[PDB]
């Protein structure tokens, strides 16, 4: 798709995943998929109920 | 109306999990209270759950993304309160497969009237049609505002001929419908017809049915029962709270000028009154963590601040990356000991929501003077406190936490919590309590009791934060201090008390212990059944007093036969053993 | 270039030979007047130039009893009615016979409240065939008009350019425009029979264009040229947050437009309204001046003539003078009339003495205004307000006045304390024995543009010299309230006491005394006297350069106290070796 993995120094933007992915767009958009339990921008918080 | 989302572009779970979670919030909702973003969705979604949206307070983003048209046929007002990049509150981003297999082709908001913050981004959209046969300036509110809508389609089919050059699509039902920039030079906004008497009313947004404050779709400012105004009425008089004009003003609420408000002015303090407080010309200014404050989270970092807290104006947050520390920003973790810090707060304004706690610690003990939780702001919608996922925790140990005032309570997922099952909440949360307790997933009841893990039996029905004496809410006969006890030291024990509001208090230092009734009625010199050494007038002392300096200066006494005491002769040095002048040292 | 105009209604001048001077100072440079705009009892031919600039009256417009030919108000444009002449009137024109011949009123476009009273003026032309109908505004009045057609002059038609025959006066320059009653569907106003025409409806006069920044005059308030329903909040609210913030953008509402500061003697609020009386339940605060709410019961306030239960009472007499006793500031005014020191047969009041006006002499500011037209004989002065620093001028003596002094037998002012009269004239006239008027520095009293001195009648700059009456030589720049030293607006030298001297008495003098600043002041009296140097260097025993008496270490003592002291061999006080 319009997703790549993000770089070594990059990676450490999501936290609890770890799924960290840049938008191929001229500034820099850092994205992150989440486990099924995580929510939020870099998968900070808990997923209620 | 429902609650919007932050997410940036993330998601969360695969393709159905995502879906799902889009469909269960919005099924119904009419307003969104946030953003509304739609990332990643695949192209066998059925997105006709979103018909019904109306009006949205944030931004709409829509970008990477694979489906034939957005059915938002109804979404009239995006308010822009909070802006995408700060420049754009619609945001359309590279919606097609890279294989050209399934793309997003026609956005269909056909009624979209009004966008009253920020501008429009539709770009890199390879096969949307019709975003350059659109007036956008007719719905941009604010002048200055940048819109980029540039790479949409290559191919795309002419509008319908009804539609007269503007169209969301290739037919009649498609046509674009202009309500500022065919207006009579006199309305200076929106119209409901050509005429200089038909301009709509400077306070209402998304267009009107007429030219009066309640014949509109929706207000810019204020609700005041159906008239939309600038301002609610002034010395009837009416409150400003949250976008409606309201009798009186919420429990929880601070009052200042006539508004409710979640804090006081940089200038202000908050004063009990009648019922309400208010806000008045102060204390340190404690402020909170989570939505609307510079950080997410209590961290190495961030909880220094709350040094001699007793008050926290806004939310506490306890997140995993406020105690595991944060690499993305160079931030250490979190010392365990300065938790501690927060043994002064009593009350919190907003929401208390723990996540994580560290791994030594089993209870709460650090909030133990905490009496009063807020309902001011909230965690998402409803809940004011949350405590989840916790496997280290077997107790709450809120001791001193009397009332929540307002607000839900989330408690789940604390593998090893137990006491909690015998606490009655419906005399810690303020008003009825069958809809709002949410307690599920925690330490199983049968297990709990089993190990033996319940509260002292002088712990009255009202429940427990815990498996001691002063953990309880109330106790059956009588306190001292926190600790609770089976009697009072009144007519035995080597210390004596009396009773005050249920709790033992000892006896003056001076007062005589009594056999077969009460030593004392008070706690002072003049309230105990008898004296244990001299009498001077009501009082009870250890000796007569000497070198007393009073309205006449030195003042001396001497005890008489039955150890009452009796003013010297006026002659006399520094005391006498009688009334008469041969009587003095 | 705003006013507050006057309050006479149809009362006589308090001086006919100032009273064209006082209209003068009032409007000359005005163009919106706050008040009332009254042109009465005018001469012939008087100067009325001035008037020409003045386009927004927010009161009455009311001319009456002049002998002049014309009134030259070409340019008013609108009269907003705010205060009424009589019962439902807000342009009246009476008993102007010389006399008036033309209105001229060529820009007069709006009136938002009240009818039109023009009678028994027989001169004036075209009070008949103007459509007033057109000027009295869209929105529901009673409009009613009752015009004196009885003028017995052979007036002229109207120019035969002026279409439907409606005009002021005689020249071609004098037609009426049709505003309303011409306008396309329901348009309040418009330049034209087309609905292209029709002005915003946040204009009152009328327009130049469509939009709300064309507008000839505002309808509610004028925000900086842009007319608007509401002026914008000092405060402003988050809807979405839940919190209160200020607006970098707030304004005050002063009249119909929008300022950023209160104009002064104005006080301010915490809503944006200039008001020049606190609302209920308020304390005045000063920092400039502003109105705050009270958080406990408010504080004891005296009340002057005008205010609370003094409001329906005309001057100060013997059955109310009691009721400033131990004030300092006074919310209201003070009138001393013929009546005040006088009897009265039918309430049964006595005449108020000379003891008894001494109840004044802790009085340091007045809001209103003081009025003085009776006083005790026996009183060469105003001494009784020696004390009096400000007089505000809040409310002024026929609208226009805020110290006032009619036909007193008084031989100088003063009044030393005086040093600001906030707004409002001075009158001084009929003194036939007052002399120390032009020696007071009014320049320096005086706050606001216009703002002067108006006086006639009084003792002759002739015969003050004749008799000796001068300022005291020590006064500086030669200003003065009074002949006597302590009278003096400030002095060159020493002022002790409040009375101004040549030397103080430092170096030498039985007494012995210290300079600080301008004051000199007297040493302790267990200082020694020092010849040719200093005695002390301030009021206390322990500033003594050297004791008169015995020297207890902390300070100069007349007697060693009996702690128990004795006098040593050098004259110094030492605790005793007996206890
Ligand atoms: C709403 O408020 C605004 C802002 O206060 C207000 O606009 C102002 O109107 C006055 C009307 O006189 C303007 O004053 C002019 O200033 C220019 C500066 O060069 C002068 O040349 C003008 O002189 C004319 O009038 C004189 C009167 O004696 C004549 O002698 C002379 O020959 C000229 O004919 C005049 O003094 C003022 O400049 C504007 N201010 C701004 C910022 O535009 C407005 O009128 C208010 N009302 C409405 C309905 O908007
Ligand atoms: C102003 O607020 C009132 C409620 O006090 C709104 O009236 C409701 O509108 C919804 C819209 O679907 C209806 O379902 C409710 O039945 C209405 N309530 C009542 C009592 O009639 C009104 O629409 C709001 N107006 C604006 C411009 O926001
Ligand atoms: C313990 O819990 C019960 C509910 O299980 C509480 O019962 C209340 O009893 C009062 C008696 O007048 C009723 O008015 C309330 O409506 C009842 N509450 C509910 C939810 O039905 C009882 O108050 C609690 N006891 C203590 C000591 O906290
Ligand atoms: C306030 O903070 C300082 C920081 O060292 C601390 O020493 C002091 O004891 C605190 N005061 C109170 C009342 O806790
Ligand atoms: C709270 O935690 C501490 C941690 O060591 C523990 O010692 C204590 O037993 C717990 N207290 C209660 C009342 O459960
Ligand atoms: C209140 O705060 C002090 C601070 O150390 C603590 O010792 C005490 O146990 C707290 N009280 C309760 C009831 O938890
Ligand atoms: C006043 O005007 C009326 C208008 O017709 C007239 O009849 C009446 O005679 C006039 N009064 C006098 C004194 O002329
Ligand atoms: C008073 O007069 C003297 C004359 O030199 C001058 O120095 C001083 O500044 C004056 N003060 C005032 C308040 O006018």
């Amino acid at each position: 798709s319009h997703l790549v993995k993000c770089a070594e120094k990059e990676k450490t933007f999501c936290v609890n995943g770890g799924e960290c992915f840049m938008v191929k767009s001229n500034p820099s958009r850092y994205l992150c998929k989440c486990p099924n339990e995580f929510t939020g921008d870099r998968c900070q918080n808990y997923v209620m109920a | 109306v429902c609650p919007g989302t932050l997410n940036g572009l993330s998601v969360t779970g695969d393709a159905e999990n995502q879906y799902q979670t889009l469909y269960k919030l919005y099924e119904r909702c009419e307003v969104v209270m946030g953003n509304l973003e739609i990332v990643l969705t695949g192209h066998n979604a059925d997105l006709s759950f979103l018909q019904w949206i109306r009006e949205v307070t944030g931004y709409v983003l829509v970008a990477m993304n694979e489906f034939s048209t957005l059915p938002l046929p109804n979404l009239r007002v995006v308010r822009g309160t909070q802006v995408y990049d700060g420049k754009f509150a619609i945001f359309v981003m590279l919606n097609y497969n890279t294989n050209s297999s399934h793309a997003l082709r026609q956005l269909r908001l056909t009624q979209l009237t009004e966008i009253l913050s920020g501008g429009v981004y539709i770009e890199k959209n390879d096969k949307l049609c019709h975003m350059d046969t659109i007036d956008w300036r007719d719905i941009v509110r604010d002048r200055d505002a940048e819109i980029v809508v540039k790479d949409n389609g290559r191919s795309c089919p002419p509008c319908h001929e009804v539609c007269k050059g503007r169209c969301w699509g290739p037919g009649s039902e498609d046509c674009q419908t202009l309500t500022k920039t065919i207006c009579a030079p006199q309305c200076n906004g929106h119209c409901f017809g050509p005429n200089p008497n038909q301009c709509c009313h400077d306070e209402c947004a998304g267009g009107c049915s007429g030219p009066q404050d309640t014949d509109c779709f929706a207000c810019r400012h204020f609700n005041d029962s159906g008239a939309c105004v600038p301002r609610c009425p002034q010395p009837h008089t009416k409150y400003q709270y949250g976008g409606v004009c309201v009798a009186s003003c919420p429990h929880n609420f601070v009052v200042d000028q006539t508004s409710c408000v979640r804090a006081c002015p940089p200038d202000k303090m908050e004063v009990d009154k009648n019922g309400l407080k208010m806000c008045e010309p102060c204390p340190k200014a404690c402020e909170g963590t989570g939505s609307g404050s510079r950080f997410q989270t209590v961290d190495s970092s961030n909880i220094d601040g709350f040094v001699n807290c007793t008050k926290i104006l806004g939310n506490l947050d306890f997140l995993i990356t406020g105690l595991n520390g944060d690499p993305w920003h160079k931030i250490p973790a979190l010392d365990p000991e300065k938790l501690n810090v927060f043994r002064t707060v009593r009350e919190i304004t907003g929401y208390l929501n723990i996540q994580s706690w560290p791994p030594h610690m089993h209870n709460f003990s650090v909030f133990s003077n905490l009496t009063t939780i807020g309902g001011r702001s909230l965690y998402n919608r409803g809940f004011s406190l949350l405590i989840m996922k916790n496997l280290n925790v077997t107790s709450l140990g809120f001791r001193s936490l009397k009332e929540i005032s307002a607000g839900r309570i989330y408690i789940s997922a604390n593998r090893q919590l137990c006491y909690h099952h015998s606490l009655n909440w419906t005399k810690v949360l303020r008003g009825p309590t069958e809809e709002r307790l949410d307690i599920k997933h925690n330490r199983p009841r049968r297990d709990c009791v089993a190990e033996g893990k319940v509260c002292d039996p002088l712990c009255s029905s009202g429940g427990c934060w815990g498996p001691g004496p002063g953990q309880c809410l109330s106790c059956r006969n009588y306190s001292r201090g926190g600790v609770c006890v089976t009697h009072c030291n009144f007519l035995n024990g080597e210390p004596r008390e009396f009773a005050h509001e249920a709790e033992c208090f000892s006896c003056h230092p001076e007062c005589q212990p009594m056999e077969g009734t009460a030593t004392c009625n008070g706690s002072g010199s003049d309230t105990c059944a008898q004296c244990a050494h001299f009498r001077d007038g009501p009082h009870c002392v250890s000796s007569c007093p000497h070198g007393v300096l009073g309205a006449k200066g030195p003042i001396y006494k001497y005890p008489d036969v039955q150890n009452e005491c009796r003013p010297c002769h006026e002659n006399c040095t520094q005391g006498c053993k009688g009334p008469e002048l041969q009587d003095c040292l | 270039q705003v006013c507050t105009g006057t309050d006479m209604k149809l009362r006589l001048p308090a001086s006919p030979e100032t009273h064209l001077d006082m209209l003068r100072h009032l409007y000359q440079g005005c163009q919106v007047v706050q008040g009332n705009l009254e042109l009465t009892y005018l001469p012939t031919n008087a100067s009325l130039s001035f008037l020409q600039d003045i386009q927004e009256v927010q009161g009455y417009v009311l001319i009456a009893h002049n002998q002049v030919r014309q009134v030259p108000l070409q340019r008013l444009r609108i009269v907003r009615g705010t205060q009424l002449f009589e019962d439902n009137y807000a342009l009246a024109v009476l008993d102007n016979g010389g006399g008036l011949r033309e209105l001229q009123l060529r820009s007069l476009t709006e009136i938002l409240k009240g009818g039109v009273l023009i009678q028994r003026n027989p001169q004036l032309c075209y009070q008949d065939t103007i459509l007033w109908k057109d000027i009295f505004h869209k929105n529901n009045q009673l409009a009613l008009t009752l015009i004196d057609t009885n003028r017995s002059r052979a007036c002229h038609p109207c120019s035969p350019m002026c279409k439907g025959s409606r005009c002021w006066g005689e020249s071609s320059e004098d037609c009426q425009s049709l505003t309303r009653t011409v306008c396309a569907g329901g348009c309040a106003r418009c330049k034209g029979p087309l609905p292209t025409d029709c002005c915003h409806e946040q204009c009152a006069a009328g327009c130049t264009g469509p939009k709300h920044s064309d507008c000839l005059a505002c309808l509610h308030f004028n925000h900086s040229g842009i007319c608007e329903l509401h002026c914008p909040a000092l405060v402003t609210y988050n809807t979405d947050t839940f919190e209160s913030m200020p607006n970098p953008e707030g304004r005050y509402t002063f009249g119909a437009s929008c300022v950023t500061a209160c104009p002064y003697n104005y006080l301010s609020t915490d809503v944006g309204s200039c008001t020049l009386v606190c609302p209920l339940h308020n304390q005045e605060v000063t920092a400039t001046q502003r109105c705050e709410k009270c958080s406990k019961p408010c504080a004891r306030v005296c009340y002057g003539l005008g205010m609370e239960h003094l409001r329906e009472v005309r001057a100060v007499t013997s059955a109310n003078i009691q009721e400033f006793a131990g004030c300092k500031k006074i919310f209201g005014s003070l009138a001393f009339l013929p009546e005040s020191f006088d009897g009265d047969p039918a309430s049964n009041t006595a005449p108020l003495q000379p003891e008894q006006l001494q109840v004044f002499e802790t009085l340091e500011e007045i809001t209103g205004y003081l009025y003085i037209s009776a006083w005790p004989d026996s009183l060469p002065d105003l001494s009784v307000f020696q004390n009096l620093q400000v007089i505000r001028g809040r409310i002024l003596h026929n609208g226009a006045y805020s110290l006032t002094l009619q036909g007193l037998g008084i031989s100088w002012l003063g009044l030393r304390s005086l040093r600001e009269l906030g707004s409002g004239l001075a009158l001084i006239h009929h003194n036939t024995h007052l002399c120390f008027v032009h020696t007071v520095p009014w320049d320096q009293l005086f706050r606001n543009p216009h703002q002067a001195l108006l006086h006639t009648a009084n003792r002759p700059e002739d015969e003050c010299v004749g008799e000796g009456l001068a300022c005291h030589q020590l006064c500086a720049r030669g200003h003065c309230w009074g002949p006597g030293p302590t009278q003096c607006v400030n002095c060159s030298q020493f002022l002790r006491g409040q009375e101004c001297v040549e030397e103080c008495r430092v170096l030498q003098g039985l007494p012995r005394e210290y300079v600080n600043a301008r004051h000199c002041l007297p040493c302790h009296p267990e200082c020694q006297p020092q010849n040719g140097s200093v005695t002390c260097f301030g009021p206390e025993a322990d500033q003594c350069v050297a004791c008169a008496h015995y020297k207890d270490p902390p300070f100069c003592v007349a007697r060693c106290p009996s702690i128990w002291k004795f006098p040593d061999e050098e004259g110094a006080c030492q605790p005793c070796p007996i206890n």
